[PDB]
C-alpha cells in the first residue's frame, strides 16, 4: 500500500573505495548508486536513504564516525550522518574526484581532483552545534594548490594532522603542510618506474613510504632515498597498496588477483595469497590492524581477511549478469535468485551477504521456484536442465533434462511438488516430469509458439500456459481427462500469475495490457491497459523518442501480493507498477534507479551529450586505458543475451524479476544494479484506525496507570497503532490477566494483534509472555481463524514462523542438554 | 484532416467492416439502417452494444458497416462485434483514454465476444 | 540554443571497394577503352 | 602411441569447449 | 602581444594568424604537410580532418568513432595515416579509406 525503500540486496560490491569504521565492526561497502554497511560483528545490514546520479566513486568517514562524505563521478558529492541514517549536506566538486582523505583530527580534509589538490574544512554539523542548524553553503575551504602534473591517484595524513602527502600518477608524491612551518619546505619524493599508487607514513614521521604501479617500493629519509626494494611478480603490475603505521605492514594487490602482505621496518613478506582471477581494485585496513578489505571491481568480489589466522571473515560477491528469477522461502526470511553468471544463489535478506552458491547449471539460470516446503528449490535453465535442489543438505536431489536437448526457459512446480512443468523456446510443447518417480510423465499439446509462462495453482489442480500462440491455456492435468481451455488473447503473452486463492488469474501480454480472467468458469473479469504506466524512456541507442519506443511499454513480471488485492506488474523499464483487482486502478509506482550509469532512465536525456559524433557516452573510449587487458576489447559482434566478452557500458534498466515478500511489508525487484527491497514504512508515518478526540498517548497510559484497564487500554493503543504505546500497554498488562483480555477482546483486531505478538516473539526477549499471548488468541480465537483461514492467512503465518524460530533454535538445546546431563548423571 | 476509425468484426466466415466517422447518431448496415438488417429475431443481439453503452456515448458517430459472407447468425455476430470494436475503436483514438477503458470494462463485463472472437478449432482428446 | 543538426541513420564507414578506377586493373582498363571505341565506331565489319 | 592420441583427443575437446561456448554467446544463447 | 604583431605585420599573414574553436571530441593533434599547404587535426575522441587551412578548403573531416593516437600525411597531402585504437588505416585525399593496416598494433607514434 505504502511502500518506501528498504536495504539494497544482493551486490555486495560495485566499483569505489571501501572503508571501515573506526569501531571496525562495520564495512562501508559501495554499491552502484548507494552505500551498503554492514554490521560484520554482528551481521545485519543496511543501506541509506541517499542515491547517487553515477556510479560511486569515493567514500571517505570522519575519526569520531558519524559522518560519511561520497562521491559519485564527475565530483558529485553527498555527505549523510550515520548514526541516525539521514542525509545532510549536498555539494558538487567540478573535477572528477580521484583522491579523498579525511583528518585524522575531524577537521579538514584533502580532496585530491583530476591535477588540483583542495584541502577543505569539515563543516560543523547539527549534531555539534548547540543550537544550529543546516548553513546554505557549508563547505568552506582552506587552501587548493595545483602545482601537480597529472593525476592525483592517493592521500595519505599524517597521524597528527599537520602533513599529508599525495600518491601521483606521473611519477612522484609531495609532502605538504595545512600552515606554514618554519623548516619546511613542500617537496617532491623522485623517480619511480611508472607512478606511484600509494606513499604513507610511519608513526615517527621520519622515514616515508611510496609505492609505485611497477611493483617497487621505496624507503625516503632526510631527503634523499634510504632504500629503494622492488619485489618480483610475473605478469602483473602494483595497483593498491595500504600501509598500518602503527603495526608497520604493508599490504599491495595486484592485477593477477593476488595480495602480497609485508611487514616493513624492513622487507620482509608476511604472506601472499591470491583470491580472484582478476584485478584487485581496493585495499582498506582496519584501525586495529587485524583485518584487511579488498575489492576486486570487475566481478563483485568483496573480502575481508585476517592477517595473522590466515581465514577469510568474509567472501562474499554478487552476480556478475543478469538476473533472471528470485523467489522467497514460504518462511520469508531468505530471497533466492539466478542469473546469467550460471550460479543460483540463496541470499539472506537480514544480513546482507549470501548463504549458498550453487554452481552447478552452466550457461545462464532462466526460472527459479520453491514447493509449498521451502525444502526444495526447483530451478531451470538454458543448459537444458531443471535442477532440483535440496535446500537442507544444500545439493540436488534429481536433474532433468528433456530426450531432445532443448533450454528451458520457463518452469512451474506442482504445490505438492511431486509434478514439474517446463517449457522452452526451442520446442514449443510442455515438459512435465515426476519428481517421485524420476522420468518424464508427458510433454503436453496445444499450442503454436514457444510457451512463455508456466504456473500452478496454489491450490494444485491447473496448470496454466501462457504462449506466443498469442493464448493461455488452461490444463486440468490431474483427473481422469487432462483436458485442456484455451484462452483467445490479443497478443504474445509475457507472464501469468495466480491469486493467492485460485479463483483468479492474470496475465501481461505484450500490448503493455494486464487482464484478469476467472478460472472456474474461465471468464474475463477485469483488464489494464498499462502501456503508458510502463515507459521507462529513451535507452541510449534509441533515435526513437521516449514515449514512442515499443519495447518498454509491456510488463515481463507480474505477481499478486499475500491478500490477494494489488499486483506487482514490471517489464525492460524503470517504472515498477502496483496496481489493484478490484477497483482496477493503479496504486503505486516506483523509478527502480536514479542512475546515470544506467542507460533506460532519463526520459528526456539532455542535448548537452550529443556531440557532433553521436552521444558522448557512446564514443568507445576504451584505447584511452593505461592497462592491456583494459585495452582488449574481446567482444563478439552483435550478441544479446550473456557472451562473455561484455564491453558492458550503460547498461540498460530493466527490473528481471518482482515478487512479493511471504510475510507482509515487502517487496522484491530484480533489477540490474542489484536487488531492490521495498518495504512498507511505518515508523514515521502516523495512521489511526477508528479513532476520537480524547484518545491521546496520556489518555492510554492514563486508563494505564490511574484506573487499569487492560482491555480498553490495548484497543485503544491499537486504535492509535502507535509502535511505543502498542509495547508499552503490551509489556504493562500481567500474564494472570492476558486470558481475561483475549476471553473478552474485539473479533476485528485480531489478526493485528497476531502479527504483533509474532514480531515480538521474534524479536522481544519475552518467550514465555508472548508464547501465552499467542496460546490465549488461537485458543480463544480457534473457530474464527479456522473458519476464516484466508482472509488471516498471512497472520496465522508469521505467528507459525515465530513459533518455529523458537521451537527450533532453543530447544534442540533444551533436548541435548537434559539428555546430556541425564547421561552424565547415569555415568 | 477528418475523425475516421476502420475496425472489423468477424464469426465462423462473416466478415464485417465498419467505419466510425464524426457523425450524428446514425448507424448503417450495408446501406439500409441498423434496425433494419438482421431478421427480426435478432436484433436484440444487435442492439446489446448500443443499450450497454448508451446511446449518448453514440450521438455523436457514424457506422457504416459491410458485412459478407457466411449465414445470418454469424454475420448478426459480425455486425455487434463490429459496433462495439468500432465505437471502442474512435474513443481510442479521439475522445480521451479514460472513457476508452469504461467501454471496455462494460462490454467486457457483459460479454468478451463483442470484443474478442475466439475461432473454435477441435479437441483430438489424449 | 537552436534545435541542432539530425543525425542520418544507417551511416557506414567510407572505404575504397570494389570497381574503383585506382584499384581497376590497367589491362581490363584497355580492354574498357577497346570496348567503347569499338562501341562508339558502329562498323559492321564484313570483309569483301 | 596412445600418449599421442590421448594428448590431442585431450587438446581437442579443450578447443571444442572454447569454440562452442563463443559459437553459443554468438547466437545469444539460443543454442541446444 | 600578437595584436602587436598582426597590426605591424602584412595583411596576408595577418590573414594566416586565425583560431579553431572545437570542444567537444578531445586533445587535437596537429600535423602540416612538409610544404605546409594542408594540417590534419586529429582529435583523440575521434574527430579526424584534413584541411586547407589558407584558402580555408575542408578536403575532410571524417568522425571515426573509436579513439585516436595520432595522424600524419603520406608524401603528399593526398594520402594520410591515422593510428587508431586497434590498427592504423590509411586513407585518400576524399577521407576514403583505402585499407587498414593489421600488422602494427596499437601504434602509439608514427613518423614517415
Amino acid at each position: 500500500t505504502n511502500f518506501k525503500f528498504s536495504n539494497l540486496l544482493g551486490t555486495v560490491y560495485c566499483r569505489g573505495n571501501l572503508l571501515f569504521s573506526p569501531d571496525g565492526t562495520h564495512l562501508f561497502s559501495p554499491v552502484g548508486n548507494r552505500v551498503t554497511v554492514f554490521n560484520l560483528v554482528e551481521n545485519k545490514s543496511y543501506t541509506f536513504p541517499f542515491a547517487h546520479r553515477k556510479n560511486i566513486s569515493r567514500i571517505g568517514l570522519t575519526p569520531q564516525g558519524n559522518l560519511l562524505l561520497s562521491i559519485d563521478e564527475d565530483g558529485q558529492a553527498i555527505l549523510t550522518n550515520v548514526p541516525r541514517r539521514v542525509v545532510l549536506y549536498h555539494f558538487s566538486f567540478k573535477s572528477p574526484v580521484t583522491a579523498l582523505a579525511f583528518s585524522p583530527s575531524g577537521r579538514h580534509f584533502v580532496v585530491g581532483l583530476k591535477r588540483k589538490i583542495e584541502v577543505w574544512h569539515v563543516p560543523s554539523t547539527p549534531d555539534t552545534n548547540e543550537d544550529g542548524d543546516l548553513e546554505f553553503a557549508p563547505f568552506v575551504r582552506h587552501h587548493t594548490h595545483m602545482q601537480h602534473f597529472d593525476d592525483v591517484r592517493h592521500l595519505e595524513w599524517s597521524s597528527d594532522s599537520r602533513f599529508f602527502l599525495s600518491a601521483s600518477k606521473d611519477l612522484t608524491a609531495r609532502i605538504w603542510s595545512l600552515d606554514t612551518e618554519e623548516g619546511f619546505v613542500p617537496t617532491v619524493l623522485s623517480g619511480h618506474r611508472q607512478g606511484v599508487v600509494g606513499a604513507y607514513f610511519s608513526k615517527d614521521q621520519e622515514t616515508i613510504y611510496t609505492v609505485s604501479k611497477d611493483g617497487a617500493v621505496f624507503e625516503w629519509k632526510y631527503w634523499r632515498i634510504v632504500n629503494k626494494h622492488f619485489f618480483m611478480q610475473n605478469a602483473a603490475t602494483l595497483r593498491c597498496a595500504a600501509y598500518h603505521a602503527e603495526s608497520n605492514l604493508l599490504v599491495a594487490g595486484f592485477s593477477n588477483g593476488i595480495f602480497g602482505l609485508y611487514e616493513m621496518p624492513d622487507f620482509n613478506l608476511i604472506h601472499t595469497l591470491s583470491i580472484s582471477q582478476n584485478e584487485i581494485d581496493f585495499v582498506t585496513i582496519n584501525k586495529s590492524g587485524e583485518w584487511l578489505a579488498f575489492g576486486a571491481s570487475k566481478l563483485g568480489q568483496l573480502l575481508v581477511w585476517e592477517w595473522q589466522s590466515e581465514s577469510y571473515i568474509l567472501k562474499q560477491q554478487g552476480h556478475f549478469d543478469a538476473m533472471n528469477s528470485l523467489v522467497y522461502s514460504p518462511d520469508g526470511q531468505r530471497i533466492v535468485t539466478a542469473a546469467d553468471d550460471g550460479k543460483i544463489k540463496v541470499w539472506d535478506v537480514e544480513s546482507g551477504f549470501c548463504i549458498v552458491t550453487f554452481t552447478e547449471h552452466t550457461s545462464g539460470v532462466t526460472a527459479c521456484e520453491f514447493a509449498k516446503k521451502g525444502s526444495v528449490l526447483f530451478t531451470a535453465s538454458l543448459d537444458g536442465s531443471v535442477r532440483a535442489w535440496d535446500l537442507i543438505r544444500y545439493r540436488n536431489f534429481r536433474t532433468f533434462t528433456a530426450p531432445e536437448r532443448l533450454s528451458f526457459t520457463c518452469m512451474a512446480v506442482d504445490p505438492s511438488g511431486e509434478v514439474i512443468a517446463a517449457g522452452s523456446i526451442d520446442s514449443f510443447d510442455i515438459h512435465i516430469w515426476s519428481v517421485q518417480t524420476g522420468q518424464l510423465l508427458d510433454r503436453l499439446s496445444g499450442h503454436e509458439g514457444p510457451v512463455s509462462s508456466l504456473a500452478f495453482a496454489p491450490d494444485g489442480s491447473v496448470l496454466v500456459s501462457g504462449s506466443w500462440d498469442r493464448t493461455a491455456r488452461i490444463w486440468s492435468i490431474f483427473s481422469r481427462t487432462q483436458t485442456s481451455e484455451p484462452l483467445q488473447l490479443q497478443s504474445d503473452v509475457l507472464d501469468v500469475a495466480f491469486r493467492p486463492d485460485s479463483k483468479q488469474i492474470a496475465i501481461s501480454t505484450l500490448d503493455g495490457q494486464l487482464t484478469f480472467w476467472s478460472v472456474s468458469e474461465a471468464q474475463q473479469v477485469s483488464g489494464v491497459d498499462g502501456r503508458r504506466d510502463v515507459s521507462g524512456g529513451r535507452r541510449i541507442t534509441d533515435r526513437r523518442t521516449a514515449a514512442n519506443v515499443a519495447g518498454t511499454k509491456n510488463f515481463n513480471t507480474i505477481r499478486y501480493s499475500m491478500d490477494g488485492t494489488c499486483l506487482l506488474a514490471g517489464g525492460n523499464s524503470k517504472y515498477i507498477c502496483l496496481y489493484s483487482t478490484t477497483t482496477m486502478v493503479l496504486l503505486k509506482k516506483f523509478t527502480v534507479s536514479v542512475n546515470l550509469s544506467l542507460s533506460g532512465t532519463q526520459e528526456f536525456l539532455n542535448s548537452k551529450l550529443m556531440t557532433e559524433a553521436g552521444p558522448v557516452g557512446l564514443l568507445d573510449d576504451q584505447g584511452e586505458a593505461s592497462d592491456l587487458e583494459d585495452r582488449i576489447d574481446r567482444s563478439l559482434p552483435g550478441s544479446k543475451r550473456g557472451d562473455p566478452g561484455a564491453r558492458k557500458k550503460f547498461p540498460e534498466v530493466r527490473v528481471s524479476g518482482v515478487a512479493f515478500s511471504p510475510t507482509g511489508n515487502s517487496f522484491c525487484a530484480a533489477s540490474t544494479e542489484g536487488l531492490l527491497v521495498y518495504s512498507l514504512d511505518n515508523t514515521v508515518q502516523f495512521d489511526p484506525f477508528d479513532l476520537n478526540m480524547e484518545i491521546t498517548p496520556a489518555s492510554t497510559l492514563a486508563v494505564l496507570e490511574k484506573e487499569k484497564d487492560y482491555l480498553k487500554a490495548l484497543v485503544m493503543a491499537f486504535r492509535l497503532n502507535e509502535a511505543g504505546l502498542i509495547t508499552r500497554v503490551y509489556q504493562a498488562i500481567p500474564y494472570t490477566d492476558i486470558g481475561l483480555v483475549v476471553e473478552q477482546f474485539p473479533t476485528v483486531y485480531v489478526p493485528r494483534l497476531l502479527r504483533f505478538v509474532a514480531a515480538q516473539t521474534e524479536q522481544s526477549p519475552h518467550m514465555e509472555f508472548c508464547l501465552l499471548w499467542i496460546r490465549a488468541l488461537i485458543d480463544k480465537h480457534g473457530p474464527w481463524l479456522a473458519a476464516n483461514r484466508g482472509k488471516v492467512d498471512v497472520e496465522l503465518r508469521v505467528v507459525a514462523r515465530a513459533v518455529a524460530k523458537m521451537r527450533d533454535e532453543i530447544r534442540r538445546l533444551a533436548d541435548e542438554n537434559v539428555y546430556m546431563v541425564d547421561y552424565l548423571l547415569n555415568q | 484532416s477528418v475523425q475516421a476509425v476502420q475496425v472489423f468484426g468477424k464469426k465462423k466466415n462473416a466478415t464485417a467492416v465498419a467505419r466510425c466517422v464524426q457523425g450524428k447518431g446514425l448507424i448503417k448496415v450495408n446501406g439500409k439502417p441498423l434496425k433494419l438488417f438482421a431478421p427480426e429475431i435478432l436484433r436484440a443481439k444487435l442492439y446489446e452494444p448500443i443499450l450497454i453503452l448508451g446511446t449518448d456515448k453514440f450521438a455523436d458517430v457514424d457506422i457504416r458497416i459491410r458485412v459478407a459472407g457466411g449465414g445470418h447468425t454469424s454475420q448478426v455476430y459480425a455486425v455487434r462485434q463490429a459496433i462495439a470494436k468500432s465505437i471502442v475503436a474512435y474513443y481510442a483514438k479521439y475522445v480521451d483514454e479514460h472513457s476508452k477503458n469504461l467501454l471496455k470494462q462494460e462490454l467486457i463485463q457483459f460479454d468478451r465476444s463483442l470484443l474478442v472472437a475466439d475461432p473454435r478449432r477441435c479437441e483430438p482428446k489424449k | 540554443g537552436v534545435a541542432k543538426r539530425t543525425r542520418k541513420f544507417a551511416t557506414v564507414k567510407r572505404i575504397i571497394g570494389k570497381q574503383d578506377e585506382r584499384r581497376k586493373a590497367e589491362a581490363v582498363k584497355k580492354a574498357e577503352e577497346e570496348k567503347r571505341k569499338k562501341e562508339k565506331q558502329a562498323i559492321r565489319e564484313v570483309p569483301q | 602411441a596412445d600418449e599421442k592420441l590421448r594428448r590431442d583427443e585431450e587438446e581437442i575437446k579443450r578447443m571444442w569447449k572454447e569454440i562452442s561456448a563463443k559459437l553459443d554467446a554468438l547466437s545469444s544463447w539460443h543454442y541446444k | 602581444r600578437q595584436d602587436e604583431i598582426v597590426k605591424e605585420v602584412a595583411v596576408e599573414v595577418a590573414q594566416k594568424k586565425f583560431e579553431l574553436k572545437l570542444t567537444e571530441l578531445g586533445p587535437y593533434t596537429c600535423e602540416y604537410s612538409r610544404n605546409g599547404r594542408d594540417l590534419i587535426l586529429a582529435g583523440r575522441k575521434g574527430h579526424v580532418a584534413t584541411m586547407d587551412w589558407r584558402e580555408g578548403k575542408l578536403g575532410c573531416e571524417l568522425q571515426l568513432g573509436e579513439t585516436v593516437r595520432d595522424a600524419r600525411f603520406l608524401h603528399n597531402n593526398q594520402f594520410f595515416a591515422v593510428a587508431q585504437k586497434k590498427y592504423v588505416y590509411i586513407y585518400d585525399h576524399n577521407g576514403v579509406e583505402i585499407h587498414c593496416l593489421r600488422k602494427h598494433v596499437e601504434v602509439s607514434h608514427m613518423e614517415f
